[PDB]
């Protein structure tokens, strides 16, 4: 203790315990302190692990401010590949361009990340040229297809998707969940909370009674109850576009046309019945709702109310104001006014 | 060394800097103490409901500001139709920390969330974001646990 | 554990044509519908459609002989009350909390039946465990006391549970 | 235009050359409100109101209203000042409508209050900004109560609605469709094309919220399950 | 040159480690402020020993009036110097590699580039001051180049004609011209 | 046009009130004058301020008019254009029935030597004390209680503007008066 | 590995002089403010009332407190601050265990000035020749909506409130003539009358005059 | 620049009305608007049978001060023979698809630019998705008059309007932004054998 | 005794490249340039100043290769003379380049007319690097 002085400050202290920390955005000026930070850490070991936190907002900033460019952070991760240690990186909060790349060029399995932070990747951003000639145009769009190339084949060896469908979501800011980033390929677990700190917090508002006492019941059961006015909002919608499909299929059931026979004749030949397809169309049945639950008791509510109307039957002749279409319509047995 | 002491006393920031204090307290083995002077803006207030349940210390001139998140940018017209949607997920995000570390509900969260609320030191405990009215004493043994 | 959520335990695993041809459905069935997630309720699709399998000779006897019907009723229970909502692109298909629980009993009960191969009744017999049959059909009582002395009547073998 | 914008009118004659396009269309019973409606061009449509009014006293004075807003009490002006004239005025809503210029569009007579088939009209509460000392603090909230309670009465006699469907419309940024704008009552008639029905996506909405279209018959409308 | 070095035994800064071992660094433009901390430094070492001084010079230009002050300290001082060029040294800071290490201590990198034209100033105001001022310049355009022509053997004649327009030199013409001693080779 | 408003002596007073915006006001007040001396003058105030030392010639073109001034307040008047707004002939004083009027004492920076300071300090205190005095006089109030109500930096509705005593008529038949 | 502790006046007196002027008032327990209230000026002030009660010995010596600043309100009117910076400052201060002596050198605007009386009774130190005044504070740019100007007047009535409390402990006056007499107005007040009012009882300790040192000799 | 040019070019503007013929240039903005709708209500005044030519050069503009040139144009009761000169944006080209059918023209080394609209959103959380939701209504408006107008699909406008996309006059015969082209008959030019 | 250091630069003038040329061939030992990301036109001379054998470049850097840029006003003469000077500044690190390249050198002066990129496979075909770490 008395060889060994103490670190000066908290930078110098989360060195010791090899924790390197990306807490600044990708500028010039920090890029050559990660590349001599790396490569010292090197020196002292190839079998030590190495702690990486992750809070920056790449190389540009969150409102699309350019600051630098995205050759920046290709040499971040190219010096990830030079070593030959296990490096252990954790997302923290923000990580938005290059900053998730070197989140996942990590090693698989050690790549932890919070269950709130906020992990995006984009498009790189292209300074202005300042109105220059011709030729100059094509040799810097083949310096962004070359980087734009470079940034899907760091990305591709890090989660496993393929060029081009990592290129089609790349051409729009996707930004990803925590949940969403197991199932893409960024990260490999999520950081849990304490347990202990869990269960002391659930015990102190049982013993304490702030959990019942200060108006926390009246409130919670109105938020059961909107939620009980809003299942029963929608359901009535439902049942009531069901029955204008409903009367939909009645009102064409009253056509005698040969339409629907000659699209059989073009498509395929195996289904001549109402039938499953295994695709995108994946036609209901409506009439096929005879359900006959004994549970779903009716409310206390009358249907008396309801007036007499005229009912009209269906074997009229009236026709409503329109244009003369009764060319080849006939008139039907059920439907007298075509 | 089982607790620690940070003083909040800030406007506050931006949203994604009070996430990441929110989820380092609730991560490490230690006990959190937070204990707030002046007001707790909307990157505070989650290190205010980010220490641990028993020790959320405020004083009798402490206010609390909760309000949601701003922000937006210039763009295209599927560009905002993104952003708009991550604005409103991470509104829902902040009121996941408030229903779980105050015990409110989650509906009656965003209704104080849609404008600028401020709190005063006497309705703050009846809230849920902090435990009890802060004094002398509750500071006197802070001082004298940290000297050994 | 979670080591058994793989594709191996459903293919390198010993399962009958009846069997496996269940499984099947329903994983091209999630693929199709734009929704990656395999549920409990869409186990009951696949022993519907296929009518030659012996556990449809089970629901028969149990007062389910409208077979057309009954498979397009619980396509129309999972629009309304689950939801068929697409979602965007998911590679590899995750199976849900309740799904994965049919799953596991299933095989486990293979070992209590005394079968080395995965049979088609498995799957109705770890269906009925989850309860899935009740909510579905209350008005017909499909109650777990039920299908334990309809499987070991038509099957013709005593069925041991601890 | 960027950098400057010419002088477009036309006066033609045999003999001798006529007026340029705003002057022209002045003496016809014609005034446009332009830009932003500040304290200056209050007055020229206020002075040109008077100066119609002295011609004739029982012709139709029309305005035609294109601003994206303007000073509260400027906008103020013009309404009460409509109001208390002889003949009747046609109001026809031009581009854009932002909280003020929906106002000027509602306050014409009934009958009269035509709007096009691309109009945006928006209504909210109006804004304000606290200045130094509690003194002129509870002046400012005194004075912002005061702008929304004559603004509350406005709708109320123009349109005949109720208090309650005003303050849940003023509370947020609601912006209004032409075809939305009638069941409210803000005009008489929609102003369309040679048989140009088409369905804008707040009413697709409106239909969603009805229940008349689902996801699997979506009809021959616009797509807007893209949420 | 942000990160330190050693002299013997702790840590002492890079411009600062080749003061104790006797070289100069001049690495930005010569400004006022700088040529304040030069000729502080060349007192300091004459003070302490006795012996030749290096300077490598990295000037893009600079003013007139600076730069003299660091020229006549060279002649005071009672030790001797030697001028070397690596990179490139234009306007005034050309001036002073012909300053002092005349007898064979002028050396320069193969790749130097090397710039030589008349000194300039700017002052307005009075008529009557704009004469005096116009022959403080002309008394510093003519007083320069015969500096010049000593130190390199030039005629003087031909300094005027030739300095007065736009001039550069390579390292090859750069001997014949007498302007430095010798190049500097791989090792 | 405003040429149209002129041959019927109707003239405006928009805008902020400067000393280039003041004496052309002034200018066609006095020849209203010369050709009609007997036909009334209709003027339009709509102001949101002005200097104190324009705004008083304003107030002496008026009172130098032989003929009797008709005012009339739309928009605002934000303490020069109230202070104009009474200043007219009695019982012809009308306005919007929703204008609104603010009764406040003007403003004034102050720089400069310390004998500097104190000049300006009794000046912007006589103007403010002349200020009282003038509009104390067509309103029938005490000076007393004139003196603090414009102190307040509140406006006032039309309502109570006529029990007041600086407005007298209200356009609309003082029924669409809204609080 | 070993503990930082710090040293004191009773142990430090071998460890030589501070180096710094700030460092030396340190010592002293003399916290000078000459700067208004900022955010980055009112971090180091919680910082050394929380050093001053770390590891001191006796913890009775007072605290000398001179300010000298505009507060949150500068001379031109508008806020370059919040109130609700002054209620982390007093919070802070009054926590310790040791009384608290206040002085004031030329000027406590509507901030300092209620930190003025808040001090010690019997201690309140000025110099004679300074100005003190007593405003209710104001708010900095704020747009929004009706409801926002209401929000906003709930903030400075708690100011007001809060402000006369201070005052009713101080003068021992009631909680309503303190908000007529200092919060309505932006008065000044001299050194002389201050005395007669409340809000200062002394001048500083060791003061003399060079012309009445004269008149001694 | 120099008003002289300003007074040259207000003359022969002046000479285009008796011409019946419009002018929309520079950049669409709310001034200019009401400067173009003025103008085309007086051309049917002097004769509501004759046709205008509209003259559409513009490299951009606000969307909403575009909406008032569009439903001025389909009720009015002439048609109106849109012509497209220079280059056509995304404020432009709406002007030339709005005309009417067999009567829109181009020139063959004109440009055709189409994108979804610009803007942007600031303020609070609700204010964000608020105006979101006014751009997608600006966004689904325009793609759902382009269906009509060109007769293709509602999904596959969507996909081309989402990016800047530029377009050439012998391709715009193919797509339906541009019914003819106008152009005189080209030289005998002789081969190279 | 073996200087290492990191090439990255995305800017810059080129004379300033000549000013670390020069420097590295002044040391008597070896020299290891390994280039991360991007090299410039100052960057890439002090990546063909190297040792040859130990230039070492990585599979996603590139090389910027073009031609000097300057800013000239003020009166007709000295244009004239500062013509002929980014000229043979062109023409000398065009003389730098095929020392180590082993190139005609009117075939680098095409090259060097425009902006010209390279990737990591053609760089040890044009001889600025030797192998791929």
């Amino acid at each position: 203790d008395r060889r060994k002085p103490p670190p000066p400050d908290l930078p110098s202290l989360l060195f010791d315990q090899r924790i390197v920390y990306l807490g600044m955005p990708l500028v010039p000026a920090v890029t050559e302190l990660m590349v001599a930070e790396l490569l010292y850490l090197e020196k002292q070991g190839a079998t030590l692990p190495i702690e990486m936190l992750i809070n920056s907002s790449g190389t540009t900033r969150q409102d699309g401010e350019i600051l630098s460019f995205d050759s920046e952070g290709v040499a971040l991760t190219s010096t990830m590949g030079f070593i030959k240690n296990p490096i252990s990186t954790v997302n923290m909060g923000l990580a938005v361009g290059w900053s998730c790349v070197v989140l996942s060029f990590g090693r698989k399995g050690w790549r932890k990340s919070l269950p709130h932070s906020l992990a995006m990747i984009q498009q790189p951003r292209v300074p202005p040229t300042g109105q220059r000639q011709a030729i100059e145009v094509h040799i810097k769009w083949r310096e962004v297809l070359d980087y734009k190339r470079e940034l899907l084949r760091m990305f591709s060896l890090g989660t496993g998707l393929p060029v081009d469908k990592l290129d089609a979501d790349m051409q729009r800011p996707l930004y990803m969940r925590p949940q969403d980033a197991l199932e893409y390929g960024i990260i490999d677990e999520i950081i849990e909370p304490n347990e202990d700190k869990a269960e002391k917090a659930a015990q102190y508002w049982i013993r304490s009674g702030r959990a019942e006492s200060e108006g926390r019941l009246e409130q919670w059961q109105e938020y059961l109850s909107l939620q009980e006015e809003y299942a029963l909002k929608d359901s009535f919608r439902k049942v009531m576009t069901q029955d204008l499909r409903a009367a939909y299929r009645d009102t064409s059931s009253k056509l005698l046309k040969n339409s629907s026979r000659n699209m059989e004749q073009v498509q395929e030949f195996k289904e001549r019945l109402p039938d499953d397809m295994l695709t995108e169309n994946d036609e209901v049945r409506l009439p096929f709702s005879r359900d006959g639950v004994k549970l779903a008791i009716l409310n206390a509510e009358c249907y008396a109310e309801r007036n007499i109307a005229r009912q009209v039957a269906a074997n009229k002749v009236s026709v409503p104001d329109k244009w003369r279409a009764a060319y080849a319509a006939r008139p039907a047995p059920a439907a007298p006014a075509a | 060394s089982k607790k620690v002491f940070m003083i909040i006393n800030s406007f506050g920031g931006s949203v994604g800097n009070g996430i990441t204090v929110h989820d380092a307290l609730q991560f490490i083995k230690a006990g959190s103490l937070t204990l707030a002077l002046g007001v707790a803006a909307s990157a505070a207030s989650l290190a205010l409901a980010g220490g641990t349940i028993g020790e959320r210390y405020v004083t009798e001139g402490c206010h609390t500001m909760i309000h949601q998140p701003e922000g937006g940018l210039n763009g295209q017209a599927s560009d905002i139709w993104i952003d708009s949607q991550e604005i409103m997920k991470i509104r829902l995000d902040v009121a996941e920390i408030y229903s779980l570390s105050t015990y409110r509900p989650r509906h009656k969260i965003l209704r104080d969330l849609d404008r600028d609320f401020y709190l005063t030191a006497m309705e703050t405990i009846y809230y849920g974001l902090a435990d009890e009215i802060a004094t002398n004493e509750v500071m006197h043994s802070i001082v004298e646990m940290t000297n050994q | 554990a979670t080591a058994t959520a793989a594709p191996s335990e459903l293919d390198d695993v010993g399962v009958s044509a009846a069997a496996e041809s269940i499984i099947q459905y329903a994983i091209n069935f999630a693929r199709a519908s734009e929704t990656y997630e395999v549920h409990s309720w869409m186990v009951l699709m696949g022993i519907l459609k296929y009518e030659t399998c012996t556990a449809a000779k089970i629901l028969k006897s149990l007062g389910l002989e409208d077979l057309y019907g009954a498979w397009n009723e619980v396509l129309w229970a999972l629009n309304v009350c689950d939801g068929l909502q697409p979602r965007s692109f998911v590679t590899d298909i995750k199976f849900a909390d309740r799904a994965f629980k049919v799953i596991t009993a299933a095989s486990d009960f293979a070992v209590w039946h005394g079968k080395d191969k995965m049979y088609s009744e498995d799957v109705l017999m770890a269906l009925a465990a989850g309860g899935v049959l009740e909510d579905l059909f209350p008005d017909l009582n499909l109650s777990f006391e039920r299908v334990r002395k309809a499987v070991e009547k038509e099957s013709g073998r005593r069925y041991q549970l601890p | 235009s960027p950098v400057v914008t010419p002088d477009i009118q036309i006066g033609h004659g045999e003999d001798a050359i006529e007026m340029d396009l705003y002057r022209y269309l002045l003496s016809n019973r014609i005034i446009f409100i332009g830009g932003y409606i500040n304290d200056k061009m209050a007055t020229q449509i206020v002075g040109s109101l008077m100066a119609l009014e002295a011609v004739d006293e029982n012709e139709d004075i029309r305005i035609y209203i294109n601003s994206p807003g303007g000073q509260p009490y400027s906008v103020l002006g013009v309404v009460d000042a409509m109001q208390s004239i002889k003949p009747d005025v046609q109001t026809v809503a031009l581009g854009a409508c932002y909280s003020y210029a929906s106002l000027v569009v509602a306050a014409g007579t009934k009958g009269k209050r035509y709007a096009m088939k691309n109009t945006r009209l928006m209504m909210t509460q109006p804004m304000g900004g606290s200045q130094g000392d509690i003194y002129q603090i509870k002046a400012t909230v005194e004075e912002l109560n005061a702008l929304y309670q004559i603004f509350s009465r406005y709708y109320m006699k123009f349109t005949g609605m109720n208090q309650d469907q005003i303050e849940q419309a003023t509370c947020r940024d609601h912006f209004m469709t032409p075809e939305q704008a009638k069941l409210e009552g803000l005009i008489d008639e929609i102003i369309r094309g040679k048989g140009d029905y088409t369905v804008p996506p707040a009413i697709v909405r409106q239909f969603r919220e009805v229940g008349l279209v689902d996801d699997l018959t979506p009809g021959p409308f616009l797509k807007v399950d893209c949420n | 040159c942000r990160p330190p070095g050693q002299r013997q035994s702790e840590w002492v800064d890079l411009w600062e480690a080749y003061t104790y071992q006797k070289v100069v660094f001049i690495k930005e433009a010569i400004t006022e402020d700088v040529a304040n901390n030069m000729i502080a430094l060349t007192l300091y070492l004459d003070s302490l020993d006795q012996k030749r001084i290096y300077y490598w010079l990295n000037v893009p230009g600079g003013d007139v009036v600076p730069t003299l002050a660091l020229y006549d300290t060279m002649q005071y001082v009672r030790s001797k110097t030697a001028t070397v060029c690596y990179g490139l040294c234009l306007g005034m800071g050309g001036f002073l590699l012909t300053a002092g290490g005349e007898k064979g201590y002028r050396f320069a990198m193969p790749h130097s580039i090397l710039m030589m034209h008349h000194p300039s100033g700017a002052s307005r105001g009075q008529a009557s001051e704009m004469h005096i001022e116009s022959r403080e310049l002309v008394r510093m355009r003519d007083y320069l180049s015969l500096l010049t022509s000593n130190a390199t053997g030039q005629p003087y004649d031909r300094v005027i004609r030739e300095l007065s327009r736009n001039k550069w030199m390579d390292p090859k013409q750069a001997i014949e011209y007498g302007m430095i001693d010798k190049v500097l080779t791989t090792p | 046009p405003f040429g149209l408003l002129l041959r019927q002596r109707i003239v405006f007073l928009g805008g902020e009130v400067e000393d280039f915006g003041a004496d052309a006001i002034i200018s066609q007040l006095l020849l209203l004058d010369s050709q009609d001396p007997t036909k009334d003058i209709k003027i339009f105030i709509n102001s949101p301020g002005g200097s104190v030392t324009a705004g008083m010639g304003i107030y002496d073109a008026m009172m130098l008019c032989r003929a009797d001034v008709n005012t009339y307040c739309f928009g605002l008047a934000a303490s020069m254009g109230a202070f104009l707004l009474g200043a007219g002939k009695r019982g012809k004083r009308n306005s919007m029935p929703n204008s609104r009027i603010m009764i406040h004492q003007p403003l004034g920076g102050a720089s400069g030597q310390a004998v500097d300071i104190e000049i300006q300090a009794k000046e912007i205190m006589y103007h403010k004390a002349n200020l009282n005095r003038i509009m104390a006089d067509y309103c029938q109030q005490p000076l007393s209680k004139i003196e603090e109500d414009t102190d307040r930096d509140r406006y006032m509705s039309p309502l109570e503007a006529k029990e007041y005593g600086l407005i007298d008529h209200i356009i609309g038949g003082e029924e669409a008066v809204f609080n | 590995y070993p503990e930082g502790r710090p040293l004191f006046l009773p142990e430090a007196e071998r460890f030589g002089n501070p180096p710094d002027l700030p460092s030396l008032l340190l010592q002293q327990r003399v916290i000078y403010i000459s700067m208004p209230f900022l955010p980055s000026v009112t971090e180091l002030v919680v910082a050394q009332c929380y050093y001053l009660d770390f590891d001191d010995r006796n913890r009775q010596r007072p605290i000398y407190v001179y300010l000298n600043s505009t507060g949150c309100i500068n001379d031109k009117g508008q806020a370059i601050s919040a109130d609700n910076e002054f209620y982390a400052i007093w919070a802070a201060l009054g926590f310790t265990r040791a009384p608290l002596y206040t002085g004031v050198t030329w000027k406590a605007q509507n901030q300092a000035a209620v930190l003025l009386s808040a001090g010690q009774k019997g201690h309140r130190y000025s110099f004679p020749h300074a100005k003190i005044s007593t405003a209710p504070p104001v708010m900095n740019r704020v747009f929004g909506q009706a409801v926002d100007a209401q929000l906003q007047a709930n903030e400075l009535d708690y100011a007001t409130k809060y402000y006369a409390a201070i005052l009713a402990r101080s003068t021992g006056k009631d909680l309503e003539t303190c908000q007529k007499q200092y919060l309505s107005r932006k008065r000044y007040f001299s050194v002389k009358e201050a005395y007669e009012e409340g809000l200062v009882d002394k001048l500083v300790p060791g003061f003399m005059l060079n012309r009445f040192r004269k008149m001694q000799k | 620049p120099n008003p002289l040019v300003i007074e040259r070019f207000q003359g022969v503007v002046s000479q285009l009305f008796q011409q019946r013929i419009v002018r929309l240039g520079g950049a669409v903005d709310d001034d200019m608007a009401n400067l173009l709708v003025a103008q085309l209500l007086y051309l049917d005044s002097v004769d509501n049978k004759r046709d205008i030519t509209m003259y559409v050069n513009s490299p951009g503009g606000s969307v909403t001060a575009g909406m008032a040139v569009f439903d001025t144009m389909r009720h009015i009761r002439p048609d109106v023979s849109t012509c497209c000169i220079g280059l056509a944006a995304s404020m432009g080209a709406f002007i030339l698809a709005s005309g009417q059918a067999g009567k829109r023209y181009s020139l063959p080394n004109s440009r055709i630019m189409i994108h979804q609209p610009l803007g942007g959103a600031q303020g609070q959380a609700t204010d964000i998705e608020i105006q979101a939701n006014e751009i997608l209504h600006h966004k689904l408006t325009l793609n759902g008059y382009l269906a009509q107008f060109t007769g293709q699909s509602m999904e596959t406008i969507t996909k081309d309007t989402d990016r800047d996309f530029f377009m050439s006059p012998q391709e715009a015969i193919e797509y339906g932004l541009v019914d003819a082209i106008i152009s005189k008959p080209q030289m005998l030019q002789s081969r190279e054998v």
